[PDB]
Parts: C-alpha cells; structure tokens; sequence
C-alpha cells in the first residue's frame, strides 16, 4: 500500500486538556475509515502526534520537530489558540493548509491574513441573541463584566457592545485584570453592582470566588453569568493555591444561570458511517475508563470525526498523490478546490464550513439548582424561538433586579378627628340656624354676625384631606372656593361686629353706618378679587421626606406632600393678616375705649385673642397631622361655639328668666 | 584557531526603510570588532558573526532561523531583533533550546516580566523611564494640577497605565483624564470646560497638527499653559500635514519635548581609552555614505559587554573540561546558559553611554529634555536616574511669561469696607448733637423736673449709639470688639427705653387725668420697665453669647485679569438662634409704641408731644424696615440709620424746645 503520514497534536493538560478524549476518537475514526477500498484503493493512513500544554515553546520545538525530520507530512491538526493562529500565520512558507477544532477566535475569519486556515468550531457570538433575549425577558439595564486581557475575550466583548447598542441597554462597569482578583474585586464591592457577567478560565474563577467570599459580595441582588463547558466538579478537586474550604464556595456558587450551545443531533438518525450520536456516545463511554463528568472535550469529540471523516472523502475526491513537495503549489491547488465545495451529511447533521461559519440552530441554558445543574429551555436566533420549561427557582420566586422607586403620597388623617371636626361645624350650624329663627321668631346687626358665623361653621367642613371622595385633581378650585367663602364670611362677620362698638365709641364721645360698613366689608372681596386675578391658585409638591426609609424592599420611598399655593402668596397673605390684625386691634382697643356692650367686649376679648393665637400656629406649621388642621379647627370651632353661646344666652335666657 | 560563531538577525534589504538603520548601525560593530582583532582578547579561539537578512515578516524571519539553525554551525549566542512581533514570539521561544538573544531597539515595557522572558535583556531606555524624570521637573518648580491626553493604542495606554503605577505617595492630582481616539477636538472641549493648566500628551504625529489647529480654535495657549509632548518625530515634520501653518505656528511655541539622550559631555577615558568626541569623530569619518544613525553607540557599548561577559564566563575552574563543553554544545546544555546569564547580568561598567548598569533587564539610561525656542528644538536639562539627579542648562531657557505659571485658581478674602468719606461727615455731626444736648441740660438746670433730664439722657445715648454702631464695624483696629457691641447694644437699649419711658409715661398721666405721690408712682413705673429692659438684656446675655461670627460672600471676580480671586466677608454679632429673640423683641418695642401711637388720635383735641411720638414711631418703623431690608451694602444701612437718629435724637429737643423758649424769649 502507502502509508501517508499526519501531523497532529493533542494538549493533555493545561487550560482544556481535550486530547485526553480526542485521541481515543480519533484512533476509532481511523480504524473505522481504513475499511472501504472504494475511497483508498492504494493509500493507508498514519498518524504522528505530540503534546503542547498550550506552550508556544514547546509547540515551536515540536512544529520544528515535525517539519524538519522524516517522513513528508501533508495536514497538520494544532490544539490550542495562539499555537493555531501562529502556525496558521506560518503555514504559508511550505505550501500547507491547516485546520484547527478549538478556537473560537472571530478575528480568525479574515482570508487574506488566513488563506489557507479552516476551523469546524462555531465562534463565540452565538451566545449574544440569547444574552440580549435573556435580557429583554426581565428588561435589566445595570451589567458590570470582568474579564481576562486577552485578544479572545476583547473581541467577543465588542461584539456584545456593538450588540448590545441597538437594544438600549447600557453596560456601566467594565472591569478588567490578569492575575489579580483582589483590586477589581475590591472595586466591584465598591462599586456594589447587581448582575455580573465573568470571562476567565478556570483556576481563576476558584480563586475570583474565594475573593467573592471573602468580601461578601454574593447573595441576595447578585446574579453570576459565566460560561458552562467546566466539568460538574470543579468546585470539588483539591487546590492548595488557596485557603478557601469547599461548601463556602458550593454556597456561594449556587443559583446561576449557565449557557453554552448544541453540538450533535438531538435525535437519532444515520450518518455514512452507518451509525448513530447515541451509540456513537455508549461506544466513547465505553472504551473510555474514566467519567465524562471528570474528562475534557467529551462534548467535542465528534466535530473530530466529522473532520476526518469530510478530509477522507475530499480524498476520495482528489482520487500519482504520493512526490508531494513543500516547493510546488498544483497539488495544493487541486485538493483545495476539491476541498472548498465540500458539503454533506455527516453526525453532526449537515457539515459545510466554506462559508462565514456559525451554522449551528440551537443552543442551551441551564441554572445550578441545589447541588446540580437543571435545563431551563432550548432557543434559535432565527425563528427566534425561546423553549421553556418553569422550572427557574428563585430567592423565594421572583428574579431580583436592579433598582426601583416609590413615590408615597403624604396621608391625611380623614378619621374620627376629621368626623369631629365635621360634627362640630354641624352642630355650629345647626345651632346658629335654630337661634337665628328662634330670634326672627320673637339686631339686625346681630342677626348678620349671626349669618356670617352660620357661614363660617358652613366653610369649617370644606378643609378637604389626602383625596377621598368622588372626582379628584381639582384641589386648587375646591381650596380657592373654600378659601373665598370662608374670607367673605369672616369679614362679613367681624365687620357686623366692629361697627356696633364704632357707633358706640362715637356715641361714648339710619342705614349710614351699616350701610358703609357693609361696604367696608366688600372692599374684602375686592382684595379678595385682586388675589385671584394675577395669581389665584396653585396644586404645588412638597417632598419633604427623604428618599428610602424601607426596610427589606430596595424601592426607595419618597414622600411627596401637596398644599394650595400662588405664583407669589406669602407677602400677599402676610398683607392680609395685618390688615386683619389692624382691624382687630382697633376693636380690642375701642372695646376698652369705650366700656350689650359688656358682652360684645368680652366676646371680642376672646375672639381676638382666639384669632392671634392661631394666625401664627396655622402659618408656620405644615405638619397637618394632628398641629395644623387640629389647632385651627379647634380655633374656628371653639370661636363661633363660645361666641354664640356666649351671645344668645342673655336672650333667650332672659326672656323666659 | 578555532572560531566561535555568533548571529545576528537584522534588516539589510532597500525594500524597508529600517535597512538604511542596519547598514548605519554596521560599521560601529566592524570596527569593534576590527578593535577586538587590534587587541586579541582572546589567545585560543577567534570570534565568527554570521548576518541573516529578516526583512521582520515573521514567517521569513522564522524561516530564517530554522535554515540558520539546520544549516549553520553550533553557534554560541543570537543577537538583534528590531520589529516588535518577532521579537516577542522569538523571546517566547528561546528556552527550547536555553539561549540568549539581545536587542537594542524593543522599546516597549511588555519585555519587562523575567517569568515570560527569563532570557531577555536590553540596553535601550524603555519608555518608562521618563516617569522619575517629569515629577523631579515638577518639584523643580511646583506644579500642581495636571490634564491628561492619551491615545488609544496599547502602547500610549500602558505608559498611561504606568502613570498610576509610578504616581503614589505625593501631592498630586490627577484631574481630566480624557483618552480619545480620533477626535481630539473634543477632548480640548473637556480640558476647557475643566480649564486644566498644564497638558501631558499621548499621541502620534498625524493627530498632533489637528490638535493645535482646533486648539488655537479653542485657544488653548498663551502665558498660561505648558505642553510635556514626547519629541521624537523626525525634526521639522510639521512641513506637510483645514488649518494653515500661519494659524499654527503662534501656537506651536513653548511645547516641553521629552526625549533620551544619546551620547554623553564627559570627555573621559573609557574602557576602548577613548572619549564619545573621538568615537564620534573616528566614526564619521570611518563612514560617508549613510546617513547617521542613532543607535551605534549602543551596539558598540553591547558588543564590549557580551565580550567581556564571554571571558568573565570563561574562567572557569575546569580549563580543559569546559573547554570541550564549549566545543561541544548540542544545544542541549542549561547550567552552562545559567552561568552565562549570571555573569552577564551583573554587567556594570563604563562605556560611552556612560557608567552601564542593568536593573532587570534594563540599563538605567539619561533622559535629554528639551524645548522648542524660535522655530527649532534645543537641548534644555539632563537627568541621571542611577544618580537621580536633574541637570539643567541655565541661561537657555526662555518663559512667554515671566514665571512658570501657578496651576490652581488662587483666591483672597477681604472684609468689606465702608466709604470714609460718607463715615467722616457722620463723624463731624456726632459732636454738634451731643454739645446741643448738654447745653438745653443746662438750660434745664437754669430753669431749676426729671422728665427733660431723663429725654436728655436717652438723647446722649442715643447720640453715643449712632457713633459707636459703625466705628466698631469696619475699622477693625479693635478687633475684639464683636464681643462689645453686646456691650454698646445694652447701652443703647437702655437710652432708648429711657427716652421712650419719659415719651410713655407723661401720656399714660395725660390720659390718667383727662399728686406728687402719682408722680412718685410715675417714676417707679419706668423703673418697672427699666429694670424689664435689664432683665431682657440678662436674657440676651443668657440666650447667646453674640459672638463674632464671619459672613463669607463668595463670587471670586478680578478688578484687573488677575487669577488671585476677591471674596469680601462681613461681621455679623448674632449666632443665628436668636432671631425668636429679636423677634420677640421687636414686638416689646411695638407694643411698647402702639399704645402712644393710637391714644395720640384720640386726645388731639402735651399738644405737639403726640405728632412727636407718630413723627418719630413712622421713623424708627421705617428704620426698623431698613434695618431688616439690608446689609447686603454695609454703608448705605449705616449711613441710613446715622440719618435717622440723629433725625430722631434730636428731632425730639427740636419739637420739644422749638416754641418753649420762643414763648418764654419773647
Ligand atoms: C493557609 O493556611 C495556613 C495554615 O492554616 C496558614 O499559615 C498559618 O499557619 C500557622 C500554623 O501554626 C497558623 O498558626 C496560622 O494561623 C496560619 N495563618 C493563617 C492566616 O491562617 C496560611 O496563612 C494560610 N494562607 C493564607 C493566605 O492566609
Ligand atoms: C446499515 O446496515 C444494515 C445492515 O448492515 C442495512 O440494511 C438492513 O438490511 C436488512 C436486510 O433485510 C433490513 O431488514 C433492514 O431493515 C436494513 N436496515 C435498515 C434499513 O436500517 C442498512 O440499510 C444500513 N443503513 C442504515 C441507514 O441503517
Ligand atoms: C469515492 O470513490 C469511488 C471509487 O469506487 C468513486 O466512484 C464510484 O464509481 C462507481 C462506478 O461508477 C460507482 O458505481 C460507485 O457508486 C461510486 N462510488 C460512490 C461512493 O458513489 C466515488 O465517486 C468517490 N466519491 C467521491 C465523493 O469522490
Ligand atoms: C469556495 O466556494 C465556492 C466554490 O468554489 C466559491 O464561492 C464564492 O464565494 C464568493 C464570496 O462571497 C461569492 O461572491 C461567489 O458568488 C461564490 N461563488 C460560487 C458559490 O460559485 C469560491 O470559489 C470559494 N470561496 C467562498 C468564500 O465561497
Ligand atoms: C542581577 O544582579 C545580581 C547578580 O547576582 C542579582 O541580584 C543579586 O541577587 C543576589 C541573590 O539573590 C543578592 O545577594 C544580591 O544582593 C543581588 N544584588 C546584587 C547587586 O548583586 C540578580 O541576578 C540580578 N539582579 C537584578 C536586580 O537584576
Ligand atoms: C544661573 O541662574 C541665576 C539665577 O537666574 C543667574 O543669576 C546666573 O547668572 C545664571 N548663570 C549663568 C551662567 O547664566
């Protein structure tokens, strides 16, 4: 026959120590393929193959330890990442064509600086359209991401960026280290983000998650992205770089959202080689001793055999290939073109790589949930299809998010003391309307303060609370009317009142003086008018309160509080209190002046003293709690009470004494 | 004699321009060794160099290599590597076979770590070692606030990255950190809006002319900034790459260059007995064709340091045992690599460049600042990092200003002041008040009956007050005198209760009638609300201290373009808690007044003693009014209330005496 020689290369340990898993395949695929004579009549395959660790200097020693020795090689099979593209970077200088099964390089996909480079490995942006739909599922908008420097990580961290930019959601922490975990753990904890997204390998997550332990930034708001290819026992095997011990870290690590993506048919179907993915799984498990759950690149090892198995029939389809040298290019030529419009039906579904990559449908996302890992659905970013299953626990149910806020409403007191102030101005009213009509029904001056004292315990209940009743937001008309009737009522009583101990005091030293009075009492409503001409009303909003005094919950409470106001109100009602003020002065002073005029003096001495002691109380208070509303209803009510009580018991009383 | 064989990997084609740097940098070594040839250093053996053409594409230089390694002799070391990749992948891959390469031109700090390269070592300065050099320039003269400006490579990022590094212990601060990418202008946006003094630029040579174009847009220049730029563009690039050279060049001038220093002053003799004059001059003369290169000087220093390191390696205690190790090395051997890396890293002698010494991997080099004077650089200070010490050339270095320039925004404070001319005339009519006062006094004592003496009293106080309120304020000759104005407060507060005791109770009496034991009961009845006034002012004692307390009105101006902000400042005697004090005390004095002021529109028909009392209640209300309504001008107030007591403080005499006298002088 011919033996014809292959190069390959298989890491056993370092960072993904897959060889241990492809090497056993790779020897069954050959045995397989040396049975049919249809696809090499003359031919027979050989191997030759080396360890590198993931160590460009040992993977230098060993290229040159291939290329410079005996027999002539063809196709060369290069493990790692930065050894795939330094040997697809050199390949060019003997005419050769490499093909690589790990890298996930995106950058690698360029032609010209690659000519002649295939990988059958799909790139890492196919966890993007699930990461943004996982996403826009719970509408989070606050991502911190960590990362190792490396050209591998950058490129998939710009692709999710540029990603991520069309669906607005920002990403606000992007940290970065190389071997120190304590600084960017130190300054997440600082910077006391909620959802965390980690790219790094293996020995650093066991040493970034003893630092998470250590600073106590897991718990409650912190959910933990990272990717899930890692063995089921990582949290397990010994370590003596660290202190940590072992269930601190199984509690820290618990409940996080893993994904990663399909490699094979999920159902059974048959390939060429006249087998199945089930069978094929129950041959690797068996003549493998060791567990799947312990072994690396377990799950890749049939993208070999769809490897080997596609290089096979394009040389069937190349079909005198044995004065192969490093010098000429036809042959090279020729299995290239035969090899580009390579596409079939192999176990791993259909197989065509001469194109832009990335041809796989579905990928997968699971949650470890107490102790073990749980699938959560399937998906594909064409059809868009998101299959779920419900089986996401939560901290109690619900997924924890950023942060949110509640605006609280400054409640009222509508109680039992809203309903005794209700109950007190009703009985004034009631009161005054049966003295009224029993002295119409036996001071005329006397029966319009005892109007504008019906008017007053009538304008006592409209004082409103933290809305309730039927039809709201017309605050400013309700308090302005309010406010209105209640300036109307007041001046038209207190006016009644002061005329009389006018005339007294004139008289003490027919419709004349009661009729300037009454006029002197509607120049209130013209001060009245000219309040509500250039600025009548206002709904303003006080917030008071600080902003998050809740307990448990991460809503921040603010309270906001509401009171009729003006463009500029203060100099106008200060104004009117001293104009007020200066009215009632001038009757406490002609009350002594000239001393029903004992009674009409004692009532005045109590009334002015009534009306001065709550001006101020009601001014400058604004917790109407139980101070504010309290105290000047309180005031009203004990006024016109006492004052009418005090006026109509020697009528009445005397009449009948 | 037996050959001991050497590599070098260098440029040598026209195709690169870092050729014509090969073919300069070539005669410096064949004259070495031609001088090692002149000595014979060596009695047994004599030395070989191969030269290997790389071009520095890396499969050529790879390829290179291996026909040099499966073709060429046991060679001994490997020498150069100018082109950043393949010298990082070479330094990578030497420990396969435990060798040494050298280079002379990797100018990048990612060679620094020995656990990625155990087997590498340079003598060119890297770029880090400027970072001593600009905060001993700093010290130099006393700057404080930077800006800084670096452009997204990954070279500008690590020197920025090792900003941080090196900045830690001092006091400094790092204000706008911009880092742009392609658009700079927006940057000297930031740095405007942060208005940062002094630049520390990151960036290559095509950004720098649309920087300072869209800079003079901002004009970012002057008597006022400095620019730290690293120099090392070829010289006059700016003669070919929206903005014209005349609109450039009146801003391209005072920008600081920050360069390395290629040759030495010192004309002593080395270890080849030479000065740096005589290699300079033998050099140019040893060469005509190329054009000077500026890298010679270190590969003739590298040259003596691997010879002298090959035969301090060479004593060994085994004379014929080593002596077939050498003449037998597959390649394989570590311990003899492991001793030659000991003997030549304790490399430390002097050369051309200097005494040389290797601080991991690293020869502590000197550091040649520079300044752009009249259209041209000139060399302006050294700086010796083995030594720390910073020269400078005295005599040559010019400022667009007269000092380099102070970085924070400096302000002072003032109190404010009162206008003495308008104080000077208040002063004048202090006295004639006072004089006129204690001559009716002794009108009154002619006429001799306390009530005038009492009104008299009040008035001197009154008269006292109205001088001592503001000659206590501005004038801070006294300066503890914000503890007395309690002290005149009292004493004014006592005249005014006095004078408005005798207002209050003749009236009260007025009224009362409309006996000499009444008026007995008159008098102590103001010395009941006299002695109410002291225990208010006990009270006021008790209720604050009334300290001084200092008003700071911040707006920082400048009269006259000066950066030395003004922020004036105002005494202020209260503290602030007892404004329920004064206010409870201005409605005593109210209430006090009110009665006065309504029984005088009753008894109208102690006849103009009422239009007094409303002529001065409207007065002291409106002073009152004033009183609150202002300081925010402290002269215009207390020239104010001066116009309004010595209105009142007098106005009282007047309208008490005006007819008196008149009828009794008829
Ligand atoms: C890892 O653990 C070892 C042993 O527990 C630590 O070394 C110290 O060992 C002595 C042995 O007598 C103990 O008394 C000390 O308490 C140990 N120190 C500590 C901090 O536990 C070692 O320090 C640990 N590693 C780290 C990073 O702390
Ligand atoms: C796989 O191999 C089997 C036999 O090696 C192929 O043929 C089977 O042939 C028998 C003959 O009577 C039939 O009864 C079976 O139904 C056949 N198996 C089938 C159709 O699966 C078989 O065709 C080969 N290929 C596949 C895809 O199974
Ligand atoms: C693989 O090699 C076979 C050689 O036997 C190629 O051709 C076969 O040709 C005969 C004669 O016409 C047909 O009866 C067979 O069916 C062919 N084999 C197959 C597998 O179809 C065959 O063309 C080669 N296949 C490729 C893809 O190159
Ligand atoms: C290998 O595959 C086919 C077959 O030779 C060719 O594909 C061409 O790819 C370019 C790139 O977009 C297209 O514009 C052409 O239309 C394709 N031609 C076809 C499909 O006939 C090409 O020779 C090779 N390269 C690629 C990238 O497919
Ligand atoms: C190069 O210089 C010396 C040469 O031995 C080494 O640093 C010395 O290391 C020894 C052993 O650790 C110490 O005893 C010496 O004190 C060190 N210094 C000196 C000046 O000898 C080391 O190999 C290298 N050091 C550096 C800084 O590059
Ligand atoms: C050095 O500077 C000082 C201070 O300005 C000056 O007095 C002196 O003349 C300078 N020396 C020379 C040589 O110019």
């Amino acid at each position: 026959r011919r033996a014809v020689y292959i190069g390959a290369l298989f890491p056993m340990s370092g960072g993904w120590p897959g060889g241990q898993a492809c090497q056993p395949a790779v020897e069954m695929a050959l045995e397989d393929v040396n049975s049919r004579r249809d696809i090499l009549p003359d031919y027979e395959l050989k191997l030759i193959h080396h360890d590198s660790k993931c160590d460009p200097g040992q993977a230098t020693k060993y290229l040159y330890e291939l290329l410079y020795n005996d027999p002539i090689k063809i196709i060369l099979m290069p493990g790692c990442s930065s050894v795939s593209t330094l040997v697809a970077e050199a390949a060019r200088m003997w005419n050769l064509i490499v093909l690589s099964y790990g890298s996930s390089s995106p950058a690698l996909s360029n032609r010209q600086r690659f000519p002649t480079f295939f990988r059958t490995h799909p790139s890492a942006t196919l966890h993007n359209p699930t990461r943004v739909k996982l996403f826009e599922k719970w509408g989070w908008k606050k991502i911190a991401t960590i990362q190792q420097t490396t050209e591998v990580f950058t490129s998939t961290l710009d692709d999710l960026e540029e990603r991520v930019k069309e669906a607005g959601i920002e990403i606000t922490f992007r940290q970065s280290f190389f071997s120190d975990p304590a600084v960017p753990v130190k300054n997440l904890k600082r910077q006391d983000a909620r959802i965390i997204v980690g790219l790094f390998y293996e020995t650093e997550a066991r040493k970034v998650f003893c630092e998470v332990y250590k600073e106590r930034l897991f718990g409650k708001k912190y959910v933990w992205f990272l990717i899930g290819w890692y063995a089921d026992n990582w949290f397990k095997i010994y370590d003596p770089s660290i202190n940590c011990t072992v269930d601190e870290m199984t509690e820290a690590v618990e409940g996080h959202i893993t994904t990663e993506i399909v490699m094979l048919n999920p159902a059974n179907t048959r390939s060429i080689s006249n087998m199945t993915s089930q069978e094929f799984v129950e041959k690797l498990t068996k003549r493998l001793k060791r567990h799947p759950e312990e072994t690396g690149g377990f799950q890749e090892a049939p993208l070999a055999y769809d490897a080997i198995w596609a290089l096979a029939l394009a040389l069937n389809k190349t079909s005198r290939l044995e004065d192969f040298n490093y010098n000429n290019q036809t042959i090279t030529d020729q299995i290239y073109r035969a090899m580009n419009s390579s596409s079939f039906e192999g176990v791993s579904g259909h197989v065509v790589f001469d194109a832009s990559g990335s041809r796989m449908a579905w990928t997968l996302i699971e949650q470890l949930q107490g102790g073990s890992y749980k699938k959560i659905g399937y998906y594909d970013s064409t059809k868009d299809d998101l299959s779920w299953s419900k089986t996401d626990k939560w901290i109690g149910g619900s997924p924890p998010a950023d942060q949110t806020l509640v605006i609280k409403t400054f409640r009222f007191l509508s109680q039992k003391l809203f309903i005794s102030v209700s109950v007190l101005s009703s009985l004034g009213i009631v009161l005054a309307v049966v003295c009224l009509s029993f002295n119409i029904y036996n001071p005329n001056l006397n029966n319009l303060t005892a109007v504008g004292c019906s008017l007053a315990l009538a304008a006592v209940f409209p004082l409103g609370l933290d809305g309730y009743h039927i039809g709201r937001n017309q605050f400013p008309f309700v308090c302005q009317a309010r406010l209105w009737l209640l300036g109307l009522g007041f001046s038209l009583g207190y006016g009644s009142m002061f005329t009389k101990i006018w005339w007294v005091h004139t008289v003490f030293t027919p419709w004349k003086l009661y009729a300037t009075v009454g006029l002197l009492v509607g120049m209130d409503v013209l001060t009245l008018a000219i309040w509500q001409i250039v600025d009548p009303l206002h709904r303003t909003i006080e917030t008071f309160a600080k902003e998050e005094p809740k307990e448990d919950i991460d809503v921040s409470i603010l309270p906001q509080l509401e009171h009729c106001s003006s463009r500029k109100m203060n100099t106008w009602l200060g104004i009117f209190y001293g104009y007020k003020g200066l009215l009632l002065l001038l009757g406490i002073f002609l009350a002594y002046e000239t001393k029903d005029h004992r009674a009409v003096g004692m009532a005045i001495y109590n009334v002015a003293v009534l009306c001065l002691i709550t001006a101020p109380v009601t001014m400058i208070l604004s917790s109407q709690q139980d101070a504010a509303f309290a105290f000047a209803s309180l005031a009203i009510v004990f006024s016109s009470y006492i004052t009418l009580v005090v006026l109509f018991v020697p009528k009445m009383r005397r009449l009948i004494t | 004699s037996p050959p001991l064989s050497i590599m070098g990997l260098m440029p040598l084609t026209k195709e690169v321009a870092k050729g014509s740097i090969g073919r300069g940098v070539l005669p410096a070594v064949e004259l070495a060794i031609e001088q090692i040839r002149n000595e014979s250093l060596l009695r047994p053996y004599f030395l070989d160099l191969r030269l290997y053409d790389t071009e520095c594409d890396n499969a050529k230089g790879l390829k290179a290599f291996y026909d040099a390694i499966k073709y060429g002799p046991n060679h001994l070391m490997v020498f150069g590597g100018v082109c950043p990749s393949v010298t990082s992948i070479i330094a990578e891959s030497l420990q396969g076979w435990n060798l040494v390469q050298l280079s002379f031109a990797a100018t990048t700090p990612v060679l620094a770590d020995k656990k990625k390269y155990p087997y590498f070592f340079r003598t060119v300065p890297s770029d880090n070692a400027v970072n001593p050099a600009i905060l001993k320039l700093l010290k130099h003269y006393q700057w404080k606030r930077v800006g800084t400006l670096t452009q997204d490579v990954q070279r500008f990022s690590e020197v920025r990255n090792d900003l941080t590094g090196v900045l830690y212990g001092e006091d400094i601060e790092i204000s706008d950190t911009e880092s742009f990418s392609n658009d700079p202008c927006t940057s000297v946006k930031k740095l405007k809006g942060n208005d940062v003094r002094i630049i520390l630029g990151q960036f290559d040579q095509n950004m720098a002319a649309k920087v300072f174009c869209c800079a003079y847009e901002e004009n970012m220049y002057g008597s006022k900034y400095q620019w730290i730029i690293p120099g090392w563009y070829e010289p006059s690039w700016w003669e070919q790459v929206r903005c014209l050279r005349k609109n450039l060049l009146a801003a391209m001038e005072g920008y600081i260059g920050v360069d390395f220093e290629p040759l030495s002053s010192k004309q002593i003799k080395t270890i080849s007995g030479k000065t740096p004059q005589q290699y300079e001059r033998e050099y140019n003369n040893k060469r005509s064709g190329v054009g000077p290169s500026k890298f010679h000087g270190y590969a003739y220093d590298g040259i003596w340091v691997i010879a002298k390191t090959l035969q301090r390696a060479m004593e060994t205690l085994h004379a014929s045992s080593r002596h077939q190790r050498i003449q037998d090395f597959n390649y394989t051997d570590h311990t003899l690599g492991r001793i030659i890396l000991n003997a030549m890293n304790e490399t430390n002698f002097f050369g051309v460049t200097g005494q040389v010494v290797f601080r991991n991997g690293e020869r502590m080099g000197t550091i040649k600042f520079t300044q752009f004077q009249d259209s041209r650089e000139v060399k302006v200070g050294e700086y010796n990092a083995v030594a720390d010490t910073l020269e400078i050339i005295n005599d040559t270095i010019r400022f667009q200003g007269s000092e380099p320039p102070k970085d924070k925004t400096i302000i002072l404070e003032q109190l404010r002041k009162i206008s003495l001319p308008l104080y000077s005339i208040l002063s004048a009519l202090t006295i004639l008040g006072m004089i006129m006062a204690s001559a009716f006094l002794f009108f009154n004592i002619k006429n001799r009956p306390y009530m005038n003496n009492l009104i008299i009293l009040g008035g001197m106080l009154s008269y006292a007050s109205i001088f001592l309120f503001g000659l206590d304020g501005s004038f801070v000759s006294e300066k503890t005198f914000e503890t007395l104005c309690t002290v005149r407060t009292w004493i004014l507060t006592v005249g005014y209760t006095t004078a408005f005791g005798a207002m209050f109770a003749k009236t009260w009496r007025v009224h009362a009638i409309f006996k000499i034991i009444k008026d007995q009961k008159l008098l102590v009845i103001v010395g009941g609300m006299l002695l109410i006034d002291l225990c208010i002012l006990i009270c006021w004692q008790a209720v604050d201290p009334l300290r001084r307390t200092v008003e700071k009105y911040s707006m920082e101006p400048d009269p006259a373009g000066r950066d030395i902000s003004i922020r004036p400042l105002l005494e202020h005697c209260e503290n602030t808690h007892m404004t329920i004090w004064l206010g409870i005390v201005y409605a005593y004095k109210g209430l006090l007044m009110l009665f006065g002021c309504f029984l005088a529109w009753e008894t109208r028909n102690s006849k103009y003693i009422g239009m007094s009392v409303y002529n001065v209640g409207i007065m002291c209300i409106i002073g009152a009014a004033v009183s609150f309504l202002t300081r925010d001008q402290p002269n215009v107030q207390f020239c104010i209330v001066a116009l309004v007591i010595i209105f009142c403080s007098t106005i009282t005499l007047c309208l008490v005496f005006v007819p008196k006298l008149i009828t009794l002088r008829t």
